[PDB]
C-alpha cells in the first residue's frame, strides 16, 4: 500500500502540477469540488496514491506548493482545479529570489523551508507506508532550483530510505532565457546529484519540436506543454493505481535503471502522439507505438541518442495486450541495431504492463532512457559555466549573499567527474 | 472564490472580519447548494 | 456592535439526526452478524440427547445402515453420532397444554 | 489517515464481507416485503384512504350514513397553549382516540351511524335515540364501536385522568351514544325533532352520562404529528351550560 | 431536573452570557422570543410556562446601567425575564472596597432574593455557574461577595468558574492586580473549581487559527460560549460517558486550594480551510496538547500535569479516544506527576456543536475541550505576585481602597495568603523517592 | 427450577445487563411484548429460572436494575427488550455518585438501599427454591463500586446460604477514564473477598483485544463488548435451563472450582469467535473449540496465563457433541503442557456438557479458570494505589464524606495479603 | 489420503495458481463459488458449512495481484487467510526479499502451512509456483523453502520454476537472481522442473493456430 507526496517549486514547478492534477484528477473521476463521479469502480481503488479524504467523502490531494511569491498562487487557484487544493498547503513569501541561487537556497529560501516542512513532515507522518517523494521545479530559475534543492537536502536525512523524484526542465540548447540560468542549472544539479535515486531531464525546446512536428500544433501554449510532461508525469505511477499483468512500482523502475548511484539522469517519452489530420490514417497497433516511443523525435530531452549507448530502458504499457507482442516487438528492437546499447550488460529492456489506458486512447506506452547522451546535456552547460566565471561575471549577485569560489569550483568539478564517469562507461 | 491580492489588499484596510472578504460573501447558501457539476 | 452581531437567523433548525447516527453506532452489531455463524435458523437445534437416543430410536432416514469405509479418510466414515438428525425440535405438548 | 467506504486500504476485506452480507439480508425482506417502511406505507395509505360521506337530500341525517365527528372552533381560552381548531374525531393506531386537525373524509376518520335498538337504515335520527358509531379496522371489514366504560383506578384516560373512550369490538351497552341539544332549556322540547345534519350538538355515554370532550391543551404526538386528546366528561360554565369544547358536529 | 443557575457579574459577566444563552438558544428548536415551533432536555437550563414559553433560569447582574439595560432592547429582549437582569446606578469603577463594602451589601440583598426565587422552582439543583472578571470592580468585589452569601446560603453545593484571569504583559487597567489579588484571597476558601481563560491568548490563537486578523470581543466570546456549551453538553444531552458538574470537581481537584485547570478548544478551524481537513480524533487531540492552543497565555511544559478531564463531542468512536490518549503518554515532551498514574477522564457525548451563522467557526462534526491543571500555573501567579509589589511598596492607589471601608492590612493578608499558594505549588510539584 | 435472581448496578451492569436479557429472550424465544414465540418445549420447561410468569402468558424478568442517575436507565427503556422489564424493578435516584466510593457507599448510595432490598427481598420471596444471586457492575465507578458492594453485603448478611455471583469489570491497566479509579477498585475488592462465593473479572481492553485480533472488526463498541460479556454469563447457568449428558449448576462450579475460600477470581472466556470472513470457512468441531479456549488471546481479563499457573480450571460445553474428545482433548491439553498446571492437584479440568447451544451456533462452550496470573492484576492496582495514597491525592473527597484514613490502609494491606496468598501456589 | 499444499510465491505464482485451481474446480464438480451440486481430498478439504476450501497458500509482497484475487470471480472459494499480503513490493531484489521485507511476513505464511497440515492426515508432497528473475519469487520462495526443511523434514517438496530465457527478458537483475536463489535452493529441494515463457510461446503458436498469445 503505497503512497506518494508531490512537491511543486516555483514558478515552473507549480504550473506543471497545476496541470499534473488536473489530468489526475480526470482518471480517478473526481470533479472540481472533490467528489467522484467516474466511470467504473476500479478508479477508486488505490486512490490512497494521491489523494486524502477530506470530510464528508471529498478527495484533496496530497501536494504541497512552495513559492516566495503570491503570484503563482494566484494563478493556481484561479485554474480549474484550484479548490480541491489544501489552503494550508500553500506556502509563499513575501518577497521573490529572481534567478538568484544563493537568496533562494541560503537566505530567503531558507527562512521559509521551516514552515514547508512543517506540513510535509505532517502529511509523511499521515501516511501509513509512504514510498517515496515527486518534485517538480526548473533549474534555470531562483526559486525553483534554490529552495527545491534545499528541500532535497533537507527531507533526505529525514527519511533516507524512500525514493525521490525530480521532474527537472534543463536549460534548452538554442535558445536561453535568463543569463545566470547556467550558474543555478549547475548549482542545482551539483546538489540534485548526491541527494536523488533518478531525475527526468525535461526540454522546452524538444518540446516545441514534437508539439510542431508531430501533433501539427502550430500555436504551442505552455498548457499544451505541460500536458506532454504531466502525460508521462503520471504514466510512470500507473501499476501502483491500476492492476495489470506485470507491475512495477517506483521502486522496481528504480532497481532496473540505475546501475551506478550517480548515472540516474534519464530522458522521457510518451509514444501515442498523432495530428488530428493523420488521425485516420494511423493503425492502433502495439508496433506503431513501440515506433513512435522509441524514435528520437519523441524524446523531451534535446538529446539525440544516436552517439550515446543506451544503458538500460524502461517501458511500461497501458492497455489490454499480450504479452509476445511486447516481448518480441523489444527484444527485436534490441537486436536489430545492437550497436546502441552497451554489451556488458546482457539484456536493457525493462517491461511493465497495466490494464487501464488513459480516458480516450485505446492504448498508450511510456518511455524512460538512461543513455551515455545526458552527459552531452551537461557538457554545453559545463562550457557556458567556465566561459561565464573565468570572466567572474554576474558573480557579485552571488557572493553578496553567502557564496565564494570554492562551491562554484566544487560543482564544476562534480560536473567534470560526472562527465569523465559517463564517458567511462560507455566504452 | 477571492483572489488571495484581494484578501491581501482588505487585510491592509482594517475590516473587523464583517467587511472582510474572509467571513463574508455575497453569495448565499443556495448558490453553494446548486453549485454542482453533475 | 451588539444589535450588529446578535441579529435573529431566519430558518436555522438544528442538527437533530447526527446524534441518532452516533447513538446507534455505539449501540453496536445485532447477534446476526456477530455470533451467528452458518446463517443458521432459530429451530435447528432443539434436539435433546435422551429424545434423540431413546424417544426416536436413532431414526435419521438419511445414513446408510451398514458404514463404509473410505480411501481418504481412514475411518469408517457414517458416524451415527456425529450426523445427529438437525431436524425436528424436541416437543410434547407442554407449549398447547400451556 | 482513514479512507471511506469503497478504496482497499487497511481492514477493506471484512467490511465488504459484512456490507455484502447485510445487503443480502435486507434485500431478502424487501423480496418478502417485510421491511418497517414498506409496512408503515401499507398502513398509511390504509389510514389515509379517500372515503365519500354521504349527501343528505333533506338537511337531516338519518341511520346508515357515512359521517364525521368535528370539533367546532371555539375562541375561548381556558390555557394559554392551543391547538388551532376544526377537529375531526379520528382513531390512532397507538384502539386508540384522538381529534386531528384535518377536514377531509380520510378514512380513519368517517363513522357510520348505526343502530341500537329495531331502526331500519335510512330511518332518521332522532333526539335522545340511542345510536352507535363504528368505523372500518385494518385489512379487515369488521366493525369496531366507539365506547367508553366507568373510570376505575386502572382504566382511565392518557394525559388527562378522566372517563377513557376507546375502541372495541365487543357490542353492549358501552357502545351506545345519544344526542342532544346545547340549549339547556330547550332540551325537552327538541326530543321527537330530527337532528339537523351540520349542526352545533351534545353526544353523550348513555350508560355513564358523561358527554364527549376533546381537550384541545393536552397535544399528543403521533406519526401524523400535534393531535389533540378526546375522553369524556361533562364540563359546566357557571350558568349550567356545557363548554364550547364539549360540543361536536355531524358533517355530510 | 438536574439543572444548573448561571450567575453573571460585571460587564465581561453579561458580555459572556450573551454569547453563551444565544449558543443554547440556537442548539436547540429556540426562538429569540422564548417560542419553540427526544434527548433534547432543555429543562437542565431553561424553565416552562404554560403557552410554551422558556425563560432560561440565569441573572444577568451588573453595577453599571448600560450593559444590562441595553440587552432589554435588542434581539434577545423578550427571551430573559425583566426581574432577572439586576442593575446598578453607580458602578464599582475599578476599586474591589468600593464593590465589596460600600455598593457590594447594599445591592445584594436583591440577587439573594432572586436567586432564591430561581432555585424554589428548581427539583435537583446541581450547581451554580458564576461568570465573572479579576480584573474588573463589580467582577472582583461583588462576585466574591456573591461567594460568601451563596456558600453560608445552600452548603454544600457546586460553584463553578469561568473567570478572565488577567493577561501576562498586556493589560487594559493599571489597577488590576490589586483587584485580582484581593478577590483571590476571598476565593479560595469559598470556590469549587475556577476554569481559566484569558484574552491574549484567545488573541493569538484568532489570529494563527481562524486565520483572521483584528477581532472584537464578540469574536471571543463565541469562542468561550463554545467552550461553556460543550463543558456543560453531557448534561443537556445523551452520551456513552456521561461527565456532570460533580465530575469537574471530584476528578480534577486533588487539594481544595488548587482549583485552577486551564481550559482549551481543539477543532479551531474556519470555514475557508475546515472541508479540506480529515478532522479525526487523533489529530483533534494531538492539537488540543499543543502549547499555542489554550485560552491561557503560560506554557505547559514549564510544569506538570495533575489531571486531565477531556470532554468529547459529535461522531467519535471510544476506540479512537483510548488510541490517541495512548499516543499521548508515548510522548516525553509531556509530563504528568509522579502520585497521579492514570492522569485522565474522558467524557463521550453524541450531539455534534452548531454553529453560530455569522461567526467564524464551521460546521465540524468533532469537538474536544480540555480542563487541565498544571504546576505552570504557579508562573502566572508570580507575575501578578512581583506586579502587587511593585505596586505596594510606593502605596500607589491605595488611599481610593482605604476610603471605602477597606483597611491597609487586607494587602497584606492576600499577599501572605498568594505567598502560600506559591508555596504550595512548589511543594506538589516535587518527587517523592 | 432453582431460581436466578439478576442484580444490575451502575452504567456498565445496566448496559450489559440490558444486553444479557436479549440473549436469554432470543435463546428461550421471547419477543420483546414479553409472549412466547418459540418452537420446542425445551425452551418452556425451566423459563421459571430467570422469568416469572405475568397475567396473559407474558414473561417479566427477575431482574432489579440499580442507578444513581437517570441518563443511562432511559437508554435501557429504550432497548430492543426495554417493555419486558417491571417499571417497579427500576430503582433510580436523582443526584450522581461523582465517581465517589466513599459517597456512593456512605452518603448518596446508602439512603437509596431501603427501596433496593425491598424489591429484592420481594422479587425473591415468590420464587419456589432461590439458588443465588447475579450481579454484574464495574469496580472503577462510584455506583457499581459503591452502592453494589454494600448491596452484595447485604444480601449476604440476609441470606448467607446462598450463592453470590459478581460479574466485575475491574479497571484495565492501560487505558483508563478514571483518575480516581484505584481507590474505587481498592476500597471495592475489599469487600468483595468478604461477601462473594463466586467472581468473574472482565477488562475491557481485553475485550478490545479480543474484538480487534480475532473477530477483526474495524469499529469494536461498548455494545460487542457487552454481547460477548453477555455470551460468557448465559453459558454458565445452561445446565440450570437446558438438559445435558453432565449438568453441572452453579455450586457444582464453585466446589470444583475454589480450594480456599479467598480464591474465588476467575478470568472468563468465550470458545466459537471469528470474523466474517472465516466464519463460513471453519468447522465447529471438539478440538477447533478447545484450541482457543484455552488461547491466551481469547480470554476476558488482561492477564496472560504463561506467566502463572492455573490451579483449577472449568469448561462447560453446550450443544449435541462425544463425550470421549471432549475428555481426550482436555486430557491431552493437560499433559502436553504440564508446568501450567500445579502438581499438589492430580486432575485440574471440570467438564460439563448440555445438548441445546446458543442460537445461531451448533455447539459453544464457555472458559472459567482460577490462575496464579489473576494477582498481575491486582500489583498494578496496588501499585497505583500506593503511588496515590502515600501523598493523600483526592483524599478530601473521601474524608469529608465520613470515612477514616484507615480504611484504605486496612483495605491495601487486604488485596496486599490476597496478592501473596496467591504467590504461595505458583513454586 | 494423498492431499498436496500448493505454495504459490509472488506474481508469476499467483497468476499460475488462478489458472490452476480454474482446472482444478473444472476437474471435480466445484462450482466457482466453492459448493457442490470423492476424489476432491487431495486438493480440496471440506468444512461444515458445506463449501470445498482449498489446500492452497497465495503470497505476494506487493498487494495488487492477491487483492485481484479476493475482487475476482473466486472470491467465495478461496479462505480469506491462505492469501497472504504484504505492504511493500519486493523490488526485484533477492537482498530484500530474503533478508528484510521477507523476514517480517515468514511468521504468518508459515502458521498458515502448519494451520493447513492440521486437517490432512497423508500429506506427502509441497508444490511451489516461484519465478527465478523477481524479488518474491527469488527471495521469499528460498527463505521458505530453508524453513520448509527445517521443519517438516523428508516432505518431498517439487517446484515449478519460471526460468529466464535465451532472447526474452522482462528484467535487467534478472541473472542476479536467477543465480542467487539456484545456489540457496540446490540443497533444501527434491526436483525442480524448469520451464520459460519463450519456450510456450513457440509451442502456442506452432503446435497451435494462435496468434499473440498473453500470460494466460
Ligand atoms: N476576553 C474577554 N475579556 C473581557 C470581556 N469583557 C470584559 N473583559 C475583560 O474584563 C475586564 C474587567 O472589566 P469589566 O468586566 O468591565 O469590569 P466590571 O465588572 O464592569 O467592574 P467595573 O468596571 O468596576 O464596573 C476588562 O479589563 C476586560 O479586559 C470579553 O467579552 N472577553
Ligand atoms: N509464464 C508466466 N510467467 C509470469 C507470469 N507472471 C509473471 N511471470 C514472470 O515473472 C517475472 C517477474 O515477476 P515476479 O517474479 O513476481 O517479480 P516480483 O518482484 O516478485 O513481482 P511481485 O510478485 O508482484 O512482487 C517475469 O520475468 C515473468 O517472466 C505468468 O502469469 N505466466
Ligand atoms: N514546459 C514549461 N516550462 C516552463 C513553464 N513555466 C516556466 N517554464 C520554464 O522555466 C524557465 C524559467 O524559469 P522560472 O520559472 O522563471 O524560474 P523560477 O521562477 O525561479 O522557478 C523558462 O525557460 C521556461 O521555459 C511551464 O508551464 N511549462
Ligand atoms: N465493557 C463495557 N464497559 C463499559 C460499559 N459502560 C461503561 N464502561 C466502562 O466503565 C468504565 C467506568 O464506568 P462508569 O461510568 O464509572 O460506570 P458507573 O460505576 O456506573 O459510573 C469506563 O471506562 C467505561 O469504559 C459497557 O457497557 N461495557
Ligand atoms: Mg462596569
Ligand atoms: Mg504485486
Amino acid at each position: 500500500m503505497r503512497e506518494i507526496v508531490h512537491l511543486q517549486a516555483g514558478q515552473c514547478g507549480n504550473q506543471i502540477g497545476a496541470k499534473f492534477w488536473e489530468v489526475i484528477s480526470d482518471e480517478h473521476g473526481i470533479d472540481p469540488t472533490g467528489t467522484y463521479h467516474g466511470d467504473s469502480d476500479l478508479q477508486l481503488e488505490r486512490i490512497n496514491v494521491y489523494y486524502n479524504e477530506a470530510t464528508g467523502g471529498k478527495y484533496v490531494p496530497r501536494a504541497v506548493l512552495v513559492d516566495l511569491e503570491p503570484g503563482t498562487m494566484d494563478s493556481v487557484r484561479s485554474g480549474p482545479f484550484g479548490q480541491i487544493f489544501r489552503p494550508d498547503n500553500f506556502v509563499f513569501g513575501q518577497s521573490g529570489a529572481g534567478n538568484n541561487w544563493a537568496k533562494g537556497h541560503y537566505t530567503e529560501g531558507a527562512e521559509l523551508v521551516d514552515s514547508v516542512l512543517d506540513v510535509v513532515r505532517k502529511e509523511a507522518e499521515s501516511c501509513d507506508c509512504l514510498q517515496g517523494f515527486q518534485l517538480t521545479h526548473s533549474l534555470g530559475g531562483g526559486t525553483g532550483s534554490g529552495m527545491g534543492t534545499l528541500l532535497i537536502s533537507k527531507i533526505r536525512e529525514e527519511y533516507p530510505d524512500r525514493i525521490m523524484n525530480t521532474f527537472s526542465v534543463v536549460p534548452s540548447p538554442k535558445v536561453s532565457d535568463t543569463v545566470v540560468e547556467p550558474y543555478n542549472a549547475t548549482l542545482s544539479v551539483h546538489q540534485l546529484v548526491e541527494n536523488t535515486d533518478e531525475t527526468y531531464c525535461i526540454d522546452n525546446e524538444a518540446l516545441y519540436d514534437i508539439c510542431f512536428r508531430t501533433l501539427k500544433l502550430t500555436t504551442p501554449t505552455y498548457g499544451d506543454l505541460n500536458h506532454l510532461v504531466s502525460a508521462t508525469m503520471s504514466g510512470v505511477t500507473t501499476c501502483l493505481r491500476f492492476p495489470g499483468q506485470l507491475n512495477a512500482d517506483l521502486r522496481k523502475l528504480a532497481v532496473n535503471m540505475v546501475p551506478f548511484p550517480r548515472l540516474h539522469f534519464f530522458m522521457p517519452g510518451f509514444a501515442p502522439l498523432t495530428s488530428r489530420g493523420s488521425q485516420q490514417y494511423r493503425a492502433l497497433t502495439v508496433p506503431e507505438l513501440t515506433q513512435q516511443m522509441f524514435d528520437a523525435k519523441n524524446m523531451m530531452a534535446a538529446c539525440d541518442p544516436r552517439h550515446g549507448r543506451y544503458l538500460t530502458v524502461a517501458a511500461v504499457f497501458r492497455g489490454r495486450m499480450s504479452m509476445k507482442e511486447v516481448d518480441e516487438q523489444m527484444l527485436n528492437v534490441q537486436n536489430k541495431n545492437s550497436s546502441y546499447f552497451v554489451e556488458w550488460i546482457p539484456n536493457n529492456v525493462k517491461t511493465a504492463v497495466c490494464d487501464i489506458p488513459p480516458r480516450g486512447l485505446k492504448m498508450s506506452a511510456t518511455f524512460i532512457g538512461n543513455s551515455t547522451a545526458i552527459q552531452e546535456l551537461f557538457k554545453r552547460i559545463s562550457e557556458q559555466f567556465t566561459a561565464m566565471f573565468r570572466r567572474k561575471a554576474f558573480l557579485h549577485w552571488y557572493t553578496g549573499e553567502g557564496m565564494d569560489e570554492m562551491e562554484f569550483t566544487e560543482a564544476e568539478s562534480n560536473m567534470n567527474d560526472l562527465v569523465s564517469e559517463y564517458q567511462q562507461y560507455q566504452d | 472564490l477571492p483572489s488571495l491580492r484581494r484578501m491581501d489588499m482588505d487585510s491592509v484596510k482594517a475590516c473587523l472580519s464583517d467587511e472582510h472578504c474572509q467571513s463574508t460573501t455575497y453569495c448565499r447558501k443556495d448558490d453553494f447548494d446548486n453549485a454542482y457539476f453533475t | 456592535i451588539y444589535r450588529k452581531e446578535y441579529v435573529p437567523f431566519p430558518g436555522h433548525r438544528p442538527d437533530q439526526i447526527s446524534r441518532w447516527y452516533s447513538k446507534r453506532t455505539v449501540e453496536g452489531l445485532p447477534y446476526k452478524y456477530l455470533i451467528t455463524h452458518h446463517q443458521e435458523p432459530s429451530q435447528r437445534y432443539l434436539i435433546s440427547t435422551y429424545d434423540d437416543h431413546y424417544n426416536r430410536h436413532n431414526y435419521h432416514p438419511g445414513l446408510p445402515e451398514l458404514r463404509t469405509w473410505n480411501r481418504h479418510k481412514l475411518l469408517w466414515l457414517p458416524e451415527k453420532a456425529d450426523f445427529p438428525l438437525l431436524g425436528p425440535p424436541t416437543n410434547y405438548g407442554l407449549y398447547e397444554q400451556l | 489517515n482513514l479512507y471511506g467506504p469503497r478504496v482497499r486500504i487497511g481492514n477493506w476485506n471484512e467490511d465488504v464481507y459484512l456490507e455484502e452480507e447485510i445487503m443480502k439480508d435486507f434485500l431478502a425482506k424487501r423480496d418478502k416485503g417485510q421491511l418497517l417502511i414498506q409496512r408503515n406505507r401499507r398502513l398509511k395509505e390504509n389510514l389515509l384512504r379517500p372515503m365519500q360521506l354521504s349527501v343528505s337530500e333533506d338537511g337531516y341525517i338519518h341511520y346508515g350514513d357515512k359521517v364525521m365527528l368535528v370539533s367546532p372552533d371555539h375562541p375561548e381560552t381556558e390555557a394559554d397553549l392551543f391547538l388551532p381548531g376544526d377537529l375531526s374525531l379520528c382513531m390512532t393506531p397507538d384502539c386508540g382516540l384522538s381529534a386531528a386537525q384535518t377536514k377531509i373524509p380520510v378514512g380513519r376518520n368517517t363513522f357510520t351511524i348505526l343502530c341500537a335498538a329495531g331502526e331500519v337504515i335510512g330511518q332518521v335520527l332522532r333526539y335522545g335515540q340511542n345510536f352507535r358509531l363504528g368505523i372500518t379496522g385494518g385489512f379487515d371489514d369488521r366493525m369496531l364501536y366507539l365506547s367508553s366504560d366507568h373510570r376505575t383506578l386502572l382504566k382511565s384516560s392518557k394525559r388527562s385522568w378522566l372517563q377513557e373512550v376507546f375502541l372495541t369490538h365487543e357490542d353492549s351497552y358501552l357502545n351506545c351514544w345519544q344526542a342532544a341539544f346545547p340549549h339547556p332549556q330547550l332540551r325537552l322540547e327538541y326530543e321527537g325533532s330530527p337532528v339537523p345534519a351540520n349542526t352545533k350538538i351534545l353526544i353523550t355515554h348513555c350508560h355513564t352520562n358523561r358527554g364527549l370532550v376533546a381537550h384541545r391543551h393536552l397535544f399528543l404526538r403521533t406519526y401524523f404529528g400535534q393531535e389533540a386528546e378526546v375522553a369524556a366528561h361533562t364540563y359546566l360554565d357557571s350558568h349550567r351550560v356545557e363548554k364550547p369544547k364539549n360540543h361536536w358536529m355531524l358533517v355530510t | 431536573m438536574r439543572e444548573c443557575i448561571s450567575i453573571h457579574v460585571g460587564q465581561a459577566g453579561v458580555q459572556i452570557g450573551n454569547a453563551c444563552w444565544e449558543l443554547y438558544c440556537l442548539e436547540h428548536g429556540i426562538q429569540p422570543d422564548g417560542q419553540m415551533p427526544g434527548d433534547d432536555s432543555f429543562n437542565t437550563f431553561f424553565s416552562e410556562t404554560g403557552a410554551g414559553k422558556h425563560v432560561p433560569r440565569a441573572v444577568f447582574v451588573d453595577l453599571e446601567p448600560t450593559v444590562v439595560d441595553e440587552v432589554r432592547t435588542g434581539t434577545y429582549r423578550q427571551l430573559f425575564h425583566p426581574e432577572q437582569l439586576i442593575t446598578g446606578k453607580e458602578d464599582a469603577a475599578n476599586n474591589y472596597a468600593r464593590g465589596h463594602y460600600t455598593i457590594g451589601k447594599e445591592i445584594v440583598d436583591l440577587v439573594l432574593d432572586r436567586i432564591r426565587k430561581l432555585a424554589d422552582l428548581c427539583t435537583g439543583l446541581q450547581g451554580f455557574l458564576i461568570f465573572h472578571s479579576f480584573g474588573g470592580g463589580t467582577g472582583s468585589g461583588f462576585a466574591s461577595l456573591l461567594m460568601e452569601r451563596l456558600s453560608v446560603d445552600y452548603g454544600k453545593k457546586s460553584k463553578l468558574e469561568f473567570a478572565i484571569y488577567p493577561a501576562p504583559q498586556v493589560s487594559t487597567a493599571v489597577v488590576e492586580p490589586y483587584n485580582s489579588i484581593l478577590t483571590t484571597h476571598t476565593t479560595l476558601e469559598h470556590s469549587d473549581c475556577a476554569f481559566m481563560v484569558d484574552n491574549e491568548a484567545i488573541y493569538d490563537i484568532c489570529r494563527r487559527n481562524l486565520d483572521i486578523e483584528r477581532p472584537t470581543y464578540t469574536n471571543l466570546n463565541r469562542l468561550i460560549g463554545q467552550i461553556v456549551s460543550s463543558i456543560t453538553a453531557s448534561l443537556r444531552f445523551d452520551g456513552a460517558l456521561n461527565v456532570d458538574l460533580t465530575e469537574f470537581q471530584t476528578n480534577l481537584v486533588p487539594y481544595p486550594r488548587i482549583h485552577f485547570p486551564l481550559a482549551t478548544y481543539a477543532p479551531v478551524i474556519s470555514a475557508e480551510k475546515a472541508y479540506h481537513e480529515q478532522l479525526s480524533v487523533a489529530e483533534i487531540t494531538n492539537a488540543c496538547f499543543e502549547p499555542a492552543n489554550q485560552m491561557v497565555k503560560c506554557d505547559p511544559r514549564h510544569g506538570k500535569y495533575m489531571a486531565c478531564c477531556m470532554l468529547y463531542r459529535g461522531d467519535v468512536v471510544p476506540k479512537d479516544v483510548n488510541a490517541a490518549i495512548a499516543t499521548i503518554k508515548t510522548k516525553r515532551t509531556i509530563q504528568f506527576v509522579d502520585w497521579c498514574p492514570t492522569g485522565f477522564k474522558v467524557g463521550i457525548n453524541y450531539q455534534p456543536p452548531t454553529v453560530v451563522p455569522g461567526g467564524d467557526l464551521a460546521k465540524v462534526q468533532r469537538a474536544v475541550c480540555m480542563l487541565s491543571n498544571t504546576t505552570a500555573i504557579a508562573e502566572a501567579w508570580a507575575r501578578l505576585d512581583h506586579k502587587l509589589d511593585l505596586m505596594y511598596a510606593k502605596r500607589a492607589f491605595v488611599h481610593w481602597y482605604v476610603g471605602e471601608g477597606m483597611e491597609e492590612g487586607e494587602f497584606s493578608e492576600a499577599r501572605e495568603d498568594l505567598a502560600a499558594l506559591e508555596k504550595d505549588y512548589e511543594e506538589v510539584g516535587v518527587d517523592s523517592v
